[PDB]
């Protein structure tokens, strides 16, 4: 259920 | 250094809702 | 955390989430001890009985968080791992003795209202505060119950337990590198760490200098919040020589 984190990471 | 001092509490002299319970236990 | 409460904003600014890249999931808690070093439990990174052996590239650290699952834009900072250091005498075979690990970050994290390091105890700090009946505070995003998940960081205050009582509650061999905390059945109050809280800090606020010290790391338990059982914590001060050695060598 985790919201996606920026691709930069 | 400034370790262990919270910007939103110690640094402003605000207490969180339960830290007093800790202090009261330090008898 | 079982039988805790929602943390206030900025209440635990040293709290760190260890996040697995794929699958995207909570791995463990951890704590910020400087702008480039994070402390956690060794068993969060290495535990052969469960086929756990993470490398640097498998994980991210997320600092300044409150919500468990949300990406907290403009608040949290996500950092990459440069190197992991597990205590060389970590005993994963038997009892989780020396359950401690350091993680060096690729770049320093900038401190903010939500991100700030906790202090590590010295001998005097340890002697004065690590006493039966004295309460500390444990935080994490782990299960709310043994057998679900919180929306936000959870907190609970728990008293340190007399060593004979800890030993009599368990069949595990206890060492001097461990202490236990929690309420007794007769005390009425409850609370414990649970799955996913591992590696998180047990902190105390010194009444001498009013600073928060990390006295313990969430290490092990038998169930969660079971009557007659206690949570066990890595004794941070007992392992500070190793901590300092690693930071002195590699910082
Ligand atoms: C919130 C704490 C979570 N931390 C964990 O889940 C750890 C990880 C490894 C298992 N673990 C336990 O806490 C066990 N549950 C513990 C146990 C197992 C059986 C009977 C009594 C204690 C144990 C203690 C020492 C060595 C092995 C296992
Ligand atoms: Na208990």
């Amino acid at each position: 259920d985790f919201e996606e984190i920026p691709g930069e990471y | 250094a400034d370790c262990g001092l919270r910007p939103l509490f110690e640094k402003k002299s605000l207490e969180d809702k339960t830290e007093r319970e800790l202090l009261e236990s330090y008898i | 955390i079982v039988e805790g409460s929602d943390a206030e904003i900025g209440m635990s600014p040293w709290q760190v989430m260890l996040f697995r890249k794929s699958p995207q999931e909570l791995l463990c808690g951890a704590s910020l001890i400087s702008d480039r070093w994070v402390l956690t439990a060794a068993h969060c990174l290495l535990y052969p009985p469960w086929d756990k052996n993470f490398t640097e590239n498998d994980l991210l650290v997320r600092i300044g968080k409150h919500s468990r699952t949300r990406y907290e834009r403009n608040i949290e900072k996500i950092s990459m791992l440069e190197k992991i250091y597990i205590h060389p005498r970590y005993n994963w075979r038997e009892n989780l003795d020396r359950d401690i690990a350091l993680m060096k970050l690729k770049k320093p994290v900038a401190f903010s209202d939500y991100i700030h390091p906790v202090c590590l105890p010295d001998r005097e700090t340890a002697a004065s505060l690590l006493q039966a009946g004295y309460k500390g505070r444990v935080t994490g995003w782990g299960n709310l119950k043994e057998t679900g998940q919180p929306s936000v960081l959870q907190v609970v205050n728990l008293p340190i337990v007399e060593r004979p009582v800890c030993k009599d509650s368990t069949r595990i061999r206890i060492t001097d590198n461990m202490f236990c905390a929690g309420y007794k059945p007769d005390e009425g109050k409850r609370g414990d760490a649970c799955e996913g809280d591992s590696g998180g800090p047990f902190v105390m606020k010194s009444p001498f200098n009013n600073r928060w010290y990390q006295m313990g790391i969430v290490s092990w338990g038998e169930g969660c919040d079971r009557d007659g059982k206690y949570g066990f914590y890595t004794h941070v001060f007992r392992l500070k020589k190793w901590i300092q050695k690693v930071i002195d060598q590699f910082g």
